[PDB]
């Protein structure tokens, strides 16, 4: 087997690999974006706006387009926030390198030199249009989650849904005192049980143990639930564990399995409520916080499907590190619960990036227009051999908002002509309205995104184009 | 594209190696079997390329130049294809370099332009050597016997063909007038000097022995009129109820043909010639009057009657006058291989001398006609303008080292192309040494030091297996041979490098 | 199982097919070249400039070309680099060797002409050889490092790595072969992480183990100096038997799990400060490590702990045992290090071992964009550290960028006239073949080739042209290339040099390997039954 | 869908081959038709005539080059090159979805501005149009439109033949007479390229089969053109012979022999040593002319005889009789001579009398190279038509440097006219950079460094001063081109005003013709 391409055939085949896919994802951008349908080998279909599963199910005959999926996974693991307005930028580069590549006989390394210089000037623009805001205010993050959920009707439930995640945000945080607000939200698991209402979700600052107690009618209050990290066999062995913990006199019990009848005699004599088996992952949640002490209160609730247990430390220190908790999501229906999970699960990375860079970059196509003007300004100053390739990079950032205009179906020339003045000269808050397809203030309308969204994307997107310019020959069909 | 150029170059590499036995007297024969069942076998690189069949379209460049080199020199012209083939082979890595094919073509343009200046300087006037009218052409004819298959039988034509070319008028030279008739069969030493028209054999029926084959002083008469009874007569309507009037149809032409043969004989012509075939009715009439007649005069036979004989053609028998009749001193008809040859002799007005080539081999007899024809073209351009250069392939070696002297005056990126053209020029003597079995490196190291000291003309003769001067050995070459060779080969190299793609329809 | 092929086809069809494959890999020569995509058919691919990786996965149906592929295996053993650059020299050796064998001279005279030329070629290199000495600071080791960073896409980021690789190799500095400086291979541990940039890498003068603690509640840092460390292979994991009372089998597993529980308790009896366990450890046995201030590590690779016993000098033990039948942990298996500090790079802890005893080691933690980037950076620094290894082992270094091939021109031209006979033509072709390497660089540079080649001949001729004993300058020696401005620049000002081993024992071994192809007369192929 | 895939992919197939067809570096190509005849030429317009093309959009552009041969035909391969670049710029607009109406208006508004800028590019009109000194500036760059092997010989033969092949008069106005047939193309293999010269006579290919005796010194030959063949009056139908007595049978042959004798004797009474016969010659005529020694002419049908109408000046007369001097021409010497190695009929006039025509002997070894010389001869007639037909051809910067300055002028035209078409004009203003891109590709130069240096040499107009250097600036074709930008007037490299005026005018509608095709409907066979 050969499958080798040399000369002009090598560059043409690799550009058209991701070029045809770039036109397919043009409907994935913006709040007006469409919903793509997929075809698996089993004949089924998956209808979603997330481009992560779109490129995975679609099999491209060219191996050059396979890296774009891997390049998409890097942005999903690092950011993974609002892929509607983010992940589409992976295919907006190679499409704009087509006009001059072979026609001018420019060697790819010469283009690589212009690619390295474009990343230097791009890092200064990201933090230039960013503006700081109060990092301790939770009301600023309430309107931020509402921007990415506009693909569904959950805006009516956004009051409970936004506060559902944000209560866990402020709950964790705190991986360092000073130098940066690192956290880990993977310890907080969101359980989705069909049926009920979203208001059934109980979230607050502390460690939420999702399990039940011995009996549902048992006392719901404990003074200081201190945490500590067939019939005949169960009653003897479990008693050697739960009762042995009582040596330090805790009022809270944590076991792997249930409590038998014999253990109930010596467990209830302590004058408190006894908690039976606790979920396995819940022990790792309290292991971060804390023999643990300083537990304020305990509470237990009753509802048909599963039960609840409330454990409130309320004082971590006496510094300390992050706290972990649990979240249960109760949807209205079966098909409604599974579809809305994409917006709520991504809400963890929404506020996580706010703690990283409190500065805020303008959204709604305003960031791409700001970079396109700065790249066009530095092109005439640098000149040299980079004049042609570095100017085309400015047009690459200009076609990104053109994709947002494609949803409306108008003429981008009319809008982009006005954006070269009111935005560049006027202010960085000027952008394209998603709903009305007009030019309005992004901050006044409520469209904005953290700096980490644009910083970790454009920087990764520019570095992702390196593999596209290094292609020479393709060898396949042997082994590995 | 780029691969199409290399494919066109590699297609000519197999031809270059195939033409190695062609050039040079020490080469070997090549068998070419055509659709006529006649196998072409020759040691000369001209006739081979004439009937050579090719396949790839790019080989037509070597076919087109083969017809041009034939009208100029006629022998030893393979060096035109050897140079054009080697320059393309040496330029294969150069095409991948930064030098475009144009600078390579411009390099060959400046190389041939500076070569003509060297050839003009190397041209030596032979009249300053005190060479008489004999030794001038004689030494030039002996050295012209090379490149030909049979050297032994060529020595028999040395003292003859010189007198045969000098028999032709030196003021007006014509190839068709000096044209030579081929006789199949017989030894090469059996040839003769003929001053007049020759016929294949004859076409006769029944007894041919009643006609005298030798006349004393016959009057040569050539006519294009046909003698036949009721041949071209159109269909007519003849209503005859009588006897004699119906019989007079055939008797009218029988009496008319008797008057035609009588009026021609009254002019005194003992030799009657016709164009279209004739019947046997004139046999009895010619046998009793002792008059010989032969028909089917060919195209080459008519041109000899025009100039050499100086006769005339008159169809009307009553219009034939003695002013339209020729003559001659002696008429002799020689028979070879049971085939009689009518031969006109003793014609002082004839400005040409026809040669009779007798040979046993069909492949050799075809080359000998063109072998003597090449010497005719040599004596032609050399007599008008006298220039002598050393033959044997050492003429380019004097220029080869001299081309390196012009490269020192270039001092640029094109010097690599000039040095390549000078190095690729040395393949001609190496292929001549390959057919001789000599070492390639040992002789080439001697060829470079040859012209390095004495300069002038140093030939390195290959017959004695030693180094020497071909000028002292009386080995000469016409200077116009390499002039048209280097000028025409440059355009052949410029045409190949200029074609980036080949389009073929259907 | 097949027919045979003889005649000029073996000297051509086998050589031309090799030239076709050789012309493919020429696009990766030099920093101005490009990299080839190697597809694994599984949906992922690896784009690399390494010649050993490309030629290994490349399908070759001609046995004549398989010998040239095996050159990268023996070259990486003696040299350790050149697959991105030097390996190309074995290509053009057969280019001009084909035109000579197609006319008259038998390949024997041609090869023996190369043998007499290669014998004096080592001395010709020694004449232009510039030893490493009288240089300010690390400029030599920095220039050799930057040369090893050439041909890689991260060569622009080499402004950092150049200073790190020099100090990293000084960390692994040991003494062996009766008082000779040695840099053991694999002693430098290369780690990968996603984040930061290339210039953000950390220089660690010691071993670094990438792993996390067993239990997430265990202490993440152990303070104090002279902390002991040990590597244990102990495994913690869950015949005719007549089952009557379940307490019989329960008593057996109670003793089995009880002894294994004691196996961890016997560790603290010897005073082990740090314990490294190959397999996993239950959360119950981890309690003894917290009270004794021990940092436990589980799920370790056998090759990871083997390098620790070599660098630190501790003795590896499989399980609890001694000279007797009792199962315990002796104190003779404990090592020593300066301090134990846990560095967390992209949610990955690292065990820092400083002040090794048996063998001095170092580590390099690389942080970069993504996988295909770091995956390329692995082979980038793998062959880079071997270049400086041969630099400090033998102080003889030769200029790079086509300087050696340009200088040997006059050396081989004057040597061809000395021998003469029929070997003069072969020597001239061997000199003109080496000039193809800088010509290939101009192909990937999008510039004029012969424009620089005419400068490689002219500017390097002043050496032998003018008398070197009379000085007179007019010769800066090297010159040889520029990869940006397309001008003639000295290598000293450019700072690009390579060890002599990159040429000697490289082309000398390649020339002797390529002449074996010219020796081949016929070819016999037997298809599998 | 037809413009995105079928139209772009089919036109770009032959567009890459046309890049070597323009400029002094123009490269030949080998094209073999369905009949098997090989064709080698450096002119892409000549290629498309014999080339078999399937896709209709390419066939439409072929007719645009045929119209150029009627008017200019000099360097008109840009019509295929420029249209390919205009479609490349339009290809970016097709993917964007820009309306084709705004594209058509982009070329219409630019064509009106382009024709106005051409009137400002004219410098140094040549009003002589006669002597070789003034025509050297015009003819020499036209020679560069073809193979560059020898630019001295081709430029000298055309400049010398002016006083020969072209009509010579004191002052000739009102569209002086010119013809493509004023120069006969004679291809004879053999001989050096320097042996080619201009002969005031005429040469035909044939061998006289008779006794012919050439008259040289005395000259004074009488020649006439005969429509019908030479023989007694012949019946066009098939008759029937009537034979009764012996008088009709014996005198049947004598009747046709004696009448043609007196018929041919009347021609000899006028002192006629040569004739012009469009038809064949009977066998009875050649037999009687052996005594008189009168020539016959076997030349083919009148398409060759049209050249003899100017040379001899004789009116074809069907009847033989005794042609009056009105039908009798004049030729100085008729002799069979050897020029390129073959014996053919040659009319050699030292000082002759000939009307507005002559011939040029072509000497070369390769017959395929002579085919390109024939196309170069048509460029000489095209240079005459370019001077004669319009009031003047003026002068224009050559070597493709004309549109380099036009880019800066049209770019300002888009800025001076704001609107929705402001960005559409700028895309079509820089689309003329393909001309230096096309030539430098075949010049061995890198357009990365060279092209911005061409804009840096011309700048806007000049530095502060009163003068124009940019009119004398152009791309350098030479081995010294790596040094910088060579001038033109020093080498007298010029162009014609009507060359780019007619080419851009046709290419304006030709570019919008392909873009106006919504779908291509085809059918079998």
């Amino acid at each position: 087997s050969q499958e080798r391409t040399t000369g002009r055939q090598a560059q043409i085949s690799n550009i058209t690999a991701a070029k045809a896919v770039a036109d397919v994802i043009r409907t994935c951008l913006g709040p007006k974006a469409m919903l793509k349908m997929l075809l698996d080998p089993m004949g089924g279909l998956v209808l979603t706006n997330d481009g992560h599963a779109i490129l995975r199910e679609i099999d491209v005959a060219h191996p050059a387009a396979k890296s774009m999926l891997e390049l998409s996974r890097t942005q999903d693991e690092e950011v993974g926030d609002g892929t509607t307005t983010v992940i589409i930028l992976a295919g907006e580069i190679l499409a704009q390198c087509a006009p001059y590549l072979i026609e001018k006989n420019i060697h790819p390394v010469i283009i690589i030199q212009a690619l390295k210089k474009a990343l230097t000037d791009a890092l200064e623009v990201i933090k230039q249009v960013s503006k700081p805001v109060d990092v301790e205010n939770d009301a600023a993050m309430k309107k931020l989650i509402q921007a990415s959920i506009g693909t569904k009707y959950v805006i009516h439930w956004s009051e409970k849904m936004c506060e559902l995640a944000l209560d866990a945000v402020k709950t964790v945080r705190k991986d360092l005192g000073q130098t940066f607000e690192i956290d880990i939200k993977r310890y907080v698991r969101v359980e989705k049980i069909p049926g009920g209402d979203v208001l059934d979700s109980r979230v607050l600052k502390g460690v939420l143990l999702n399990k039940d107690v011995v009996h549902p009618k048992m006392s719901r209050h404990i003074e200081n639930p201190r945490v500590v990290l067939i019939l005949q066999i169960e009653e003897e062995q479990v008693q050697l564990m739960c009762e042995q913990i009582l040596a330090v006199r805790p009022t809270l019990v944590i076991t792997e399995k249930g409590v038998s009848d014999l253990a109930q005699h010596y467990l209830l004599k302590g004058g408190c409520s006894v908690l039976r088996r606790v979920k396995k992952s819940d022990n790792n949640r309290i292991a971060r916080v804390t023999v643990g002490t300083n537990c304020g209160l305990f509470k237990v609730e009753m509802i048909g499907d599963e039960y609840f247990s409330f454990l409130d430390n309320c004082k971590e220190p006496l510094s300390g590190l992050q706290k972990a908790c649990t979240i249960m999501l109760r949807g209205g229906s079966k098909d409604i619960l599974n579809e809305i999970d994409r917006n709520l699960q991504d809400a963890m990375a929404v506020a996580r990036n706010v703690m990283l860079s409190p500065s805020l970059s303008p959204g709604g196509g305003a960031t791409e227009m700001a970079v396109s003007v700065k790249l066009a300004e530095k092109a005439k100053q640098l000149e040299g051999i980079q004049q042609w390739p570095y100017q085309a990079v400015a047009d690459a950032m200009e076609c990104i908002p053109r994709t947002l205009i494609q949803n409306a179906g108008g003429d981008p020339i009319r809008l982009l002509s006005q954006l070269r003045a009111k935005h560049a000269q006027g202010n960085f808050t000027t952008g394209i309205d998603g709903d009305k397809g007009k030019i309005v203030d992004m901050v006044s309308y409520g469209i904005w995104e953290p700096e980490v969204i644009k910083q970790q994307s454009v920087k990764t997107a520019i570095e992702s184009a390196c593999l596209l310019l290094r292609v020479d020959d393709i060898v396949s069909g042997v082994r590995k | 594209g780029k691969g199409q150029i290399i494919s066109n170059i590699n297609a000519c590499v197999a031809v270059q190696e195939a033409l190695k036995p062609t050039l040079g007297p020490l080469g070997s024969d090549i068998l070419i079997v055509t659709s006529n069942q006649k196998t072409t076998i020759s040691n000369d690189g001209a006739t081979i390329l004439k009937l050579l069949d090719v396949v790839h379209p790019a080989a037509k460049t070597l076919v087109d130049i083969s017809r041009a080199q034939d009208a100029e020199v006629g022998d030893g012209t393979t060096s035109v294809t050897i140079l054009a083939g080697e320059l393309m082979k040496e330029a294969k890595p150069f095409l991948e370099e930064g030098i475009s094919s144009h600078l390579i073509m411009k390099g060959y343009r400046k190389a041939v332009s500076l070569a003509v200046e060297k050839i003009n300087e190397l041209a030596v006037d032979i009249t300053s050597e005190k060479s008489s009218g004999r030794e001038l052409l004689e030494r030039c004819a002996r050295t012209a016997m090379s490149s030909k298959l049979i050297h032994n039988n060529a020595d028999f034509f040395v003292k003859m063909c010189v007198d045969a070319v000098l028999s032709l008028d030196r003021n007006d030279l014509d190839d068709k007038l000096i044209g030579i008739k081929k006789i199949p069969g017989g030894a090469m030493e059996e040839s003769l000097f003929i001053n007049g028209v020759a016929f294949k054999k004859t076409f006769s029926y029944a007894g041919f022995e009643q006609q005298p084959k030798k006349f004393n002083n016959p009057k040569i008469l050539s006519l294009n009129v046909e003698l036949e009874l009721k041949a071209e007569k159109d269909n007519a309507e003849v209503r005859v109820e009588h006897v004699e009037d119906y019989q007079a149809i055939v008797d009218a032409e029988w009496q008319l043909i008797f008057e035609k043969l009588r009026q021609v004989e009254e002019t005194g012509a003992n030799i009657v010639l016709s164009k279209l075939p004739i019947g046997d009715l004139a046999t009895q009439f010619f046998a009793d009057r002792n008059i010989f007649c032969a028909g089917r005069v060919s195209a080459d036979d008519m041109n000899r009657v025009i100039q050499a004989v100086g006769g005339s053609i008159q169809s009307t028998t009553s219009d034939i006058k003695p002013e339209h009749l020729g003559t001659c001193a002696l008429f002799e008809e020689m028979q070879i291989g049971s085939e009689r040859y009518n031969l006109f002799q003793g014609c002082p007005q004839a400005k040409t001398c026809t040669l009779l080539l007798r040979g046993g081999a069909e492949q050799v007899i075809a080359e000998v006609e063109r072998s003597l024809h090449d010497a005719i073209m040599i004596v032609k351009r050399a007599l008008q303008n006298k220039l002598i250069v050393a033959g044997g392939g050492a003429t380019e070696m004097e220029v080869s080292k001299c081309l390196r002297d012009y490269s020192k005056t270039i001092a640029g990126k094109q010097q690599m192309i000039i040095n390549a053209f000078a190095k690729a020029l040395e393949v001609i003597p190496r292929q001549l040494c390959e057919n001789a079995g000599f070492d390639a490196i040992e002789i080439l190291n001697k060829l470079r030091l040859a012209h390095s000291k004495g300069e002038k003309w140093y030939g390195v003769v290959f017959e004695t297996e030693n180094i020497g001067d071909n000028f002292a050995k009386f080995v000469w070459e016409p200077a116009l041979v390499k002039i048209n060779a280097l000028n025409s080969a440059t355009e052949a190299t410029n045409l190949i490098l200029s074609v980036d793609e080949t389009i073929t329809n259907k | 199982g097949g027919e045979k092929i003889s005649g000029d086809d073996i000297r051509n069809q086998n050589v031309l097919a090799t030239m076709a494959v050789a012309n493919v890999v020429k696009s990766s020569l030099g920093p101005v070249g490009l990299d080839k995509m190697l597809v694994d058919d599984i949906g992922d691919f690896t784009v690399t400039n390494d010649g050993a990786t490309i030629l290994s996965l490349l399908d070759v149906q001609h046995p004549a070309g398989k010998i040239l592929v095996e050159l990268a295996q023996q070259q990486d053993r003696e040299i350790g680099d050149g697959t991105t650059s030097v390996v190309i020299i074995a290509s053009e050796l057969l280019k001009r060797a084909n035109e000579l064998v197609k006319n008259k001279i038998h390949p024997t005279t041609i090869i023996t002409g190369f043998r007499v030329a290669l014998r004096e070629a080592i001395r010709f290199i020694n004449e232009v050889l510039s030893t490493s000495v009288d240089t300010l600071g690390k400029e030599t080791l920095i220039n050799i490092a930057k040369t090893s960073m050439s041909s890689k896409i991260i060569g622009a980021d080499s402004d950092f790595f150049s200073n790190m690789v020099v100090d990293a190799l000084l960390a692994v500095k040991t003494q062996n072969s009766k008082g000779e400086i040695k840099y053991p291979v694999k002693a430098v541990n290369v780690l990968k992480a996603h984040g930061k940039s290339a210039t953000e890498s950390l220089l660690v003068p010691g071993y670094a183990l990438n792993c996390t603690v067993a239990s997430q509640a265990m202490p993440k840092r152990i303070a104090g100096g002279n902390v002991k460390i040990a590597c244990l292979d102990l495994n913690l994991q869950k015949v005719q038997i007549n089952i009557d009372d379940p307490e019989q089998l329960e008593q057996i597993r109670k003793r089995e799990a009880g002894i294994v529980l004691e196996r961890v308790k016997k560790i603290i009896d010897a005073g082990a400060q740090v314990v490294l366990t190959t397999k996993g450890i239950d959360d119950l046995c981890l309690k003894e490590f917290v009270e004794a201030k021990i940092m436990g590590v589980r799920r370790c690779k056998k090759e990871d702990l083997r390098r620790i016993a070599r660098a630190t000098g501790a003795t590896l033990v499989s399980s609890m045992s001694n000279l007797e039948g009792e199962e315990t942990f002796e104190s003779s298996y404990l090592g020593l290090c300066d301090e134990v500090v846990q560095a967390k790079f992209s949610d990955d802890e690292c065990i820092l071992i400083k002040g090794t005893s048996k063998h001095s080691s170092s580590s390099i933690i690389l942080r970069g964009a993504n996988d295909y980037s770091l995956d390329e950076m692995e082979r980038s620094l793998h062959d880079s550290l071997s270049v400086v290894k041969r630099t400090l082992e033998s102080g003889n270094v030769v200029p790079g960028g086509g300087c050696v091939e340009a200088a040997l021109n006059i050396y081989l031209d004057n040597f061809a006239t000395t021998v003469g006979s029929r070997e003069q033509l072969a020597i001239a072709e061997f000199a003109a073949a080496l000039l193809i390497i800088p010509k290939t660089l101009a192909v990937n540079a999008a510039k004029d080739s012969s424009e620089l080649v005419a400068k490689l001949r002219s500017y390097h001729a002043a050496s032998q042209m003018a008398k070197p004993e009379d000085v007179k300058r007019r010769s800066y020696r090297n010159y040889g290339l520029d990869l940006i401005r397309g001008k003639i620049v000295d290598e000293i000002h450019a700072g690009v040099l390579e060890p002599t081993i990159s040429k000697v024992k490289s082309l000398k071994s390649a020339l002797e390997a390529c002449v074996a192809i010219l020796r081949i007369d016929t070819m016999i192929t037997v298809d599998p039954e | 869908d037809g413009q995105i895939i079928k139209s772009i992919a089919a036109i770009r197939e032959l567009h890459q081959m046309c890049l070597t067809s323009m400029g002094p570096c123009g490269r030949n190509k080998i094209i073999v038709n369905h009949l098997g005849k090989i064709i080698i030429t450096n002119d892409a317009a000549t290629m498309l005539r014999e080339l078999d093309i399937v896709h209709p959009a390419v066939k439409v552009l072929v007719m645009a080059t045929e119209q150029q041969k009627i008017d200019m035909g000099d360097g008109t391969n840009l019509v295929m090159i420029l249209a390919g670049e205009l479609l490349n710029v339009s290809e970016k607009l097709i993917s964007m979805g820009l309306s084709a109406v705004e594209i058509i208006q982009g070329y219409n508004m630019a064509r009106k501005f382009t024709l106005k800028e051409l009137d400002e590019m004219v410098v140094g009109e040549i009003t002589d149009k006669n002597d070789k000194n003034e025509l050297l500036k015009m003819i020499k760059p036209v020679i560069s439109s073809k193979k560059y092997g020898s630019e001295d010989i081709l430029s000298e033969l055309v400049s010398e033949a002016v006083s020969h092949v072209l009509p010579v008069a004191q002052q000739a106005g009102e569209i002086p007479y010119f013809n493509v047939d004023s120069i006969r193309v004679v291809k004879i293999m053999g001989g050096s390229l320097s042996n080619s010269t201009v002969i005031k006579g005429m040469v035909f290919n044939r061998e006289p089969e008779g006794h012919v005796k050439s008259l040289s010194e005395d000259k004074k030959h009488k020649v006439a053109v005969f429509t019908c063949p030479l023989d007694i009056a012949n019946t066009e139908t098939k008759g029937t012979v009537l034979l009764h007595n012996a008088q009709e049978m014996l005198d049947f042959s004598k009747g046709e022999e004696k009448q043609i004798d007196a018929m041919m004797k009347e021609i000899a009474d006028m002192g006629v040593e040569c004739i012009v016969a469009g038809a064949g010659v009977g066998e009875l005529a050649l037999h009687y002319l052996n005594r008189y020694g009168i020539l016959v002419l076997k030349v083919p049908s009148k398409f060759e005889l049209r050249r003899l109408c100017r040379v001899c000046g004789a009116t074809p007369l069907p009847r033989l009789g005794a042609p009056t001097p009105e039908e009798l021409g004049l030729v100085e010497t008729v002799k069979t001579m050897e020029i390129g190695g073959d014996r053919v009929t040659v009319f050699k006039q030292e000082q002759g009398e000939i009307s507005r025509t002559s011939t040029i002997i072509l000497r070369g070894a390769t017959q395929n190279n002579l085919d390109d010389i024939e196309r170069a001869i048509d460029d000489g007639v095209a240079a005459v038509k370019g001077l004669m037909k319009p009031s003047g051809g003026k002068l224009l910067p050559g070597a493709g440097a004309t549109e380099i300055e036009l880019i800066s002028r049209i770019t300002k035209y888009g800025e001076r006219t704001p609107g929705l078409l402001q960005l559409a004009i700028k895309q079509f203003a820089v689309a003329f950079e393909v001309v230096p891109r096309t030539l430098a590709e075949t010049a061995g130069l890198d357009v990365n460094e060279v092209l911005p240096n061409l804009y840096a040499a011309h700048n806007v107009t000049e530095p502060g001063a009163v003068k124009t250097d940019h009119l004398y600036k152009g791309v350098d074709i030479d081995g010294e081109s790596d040094e910088g930008v060579k001038d033109i007037r020093e080498e007298n490299i010029y162009d014609m005003l009507a060359t780019k005026k007619f080419a851009i005018n046709v290419a304006t509608e030709a570019a919008t013709t392909v873009l106006s095709i919504d779908q291509i409907i085809m059918a079998k066979k």
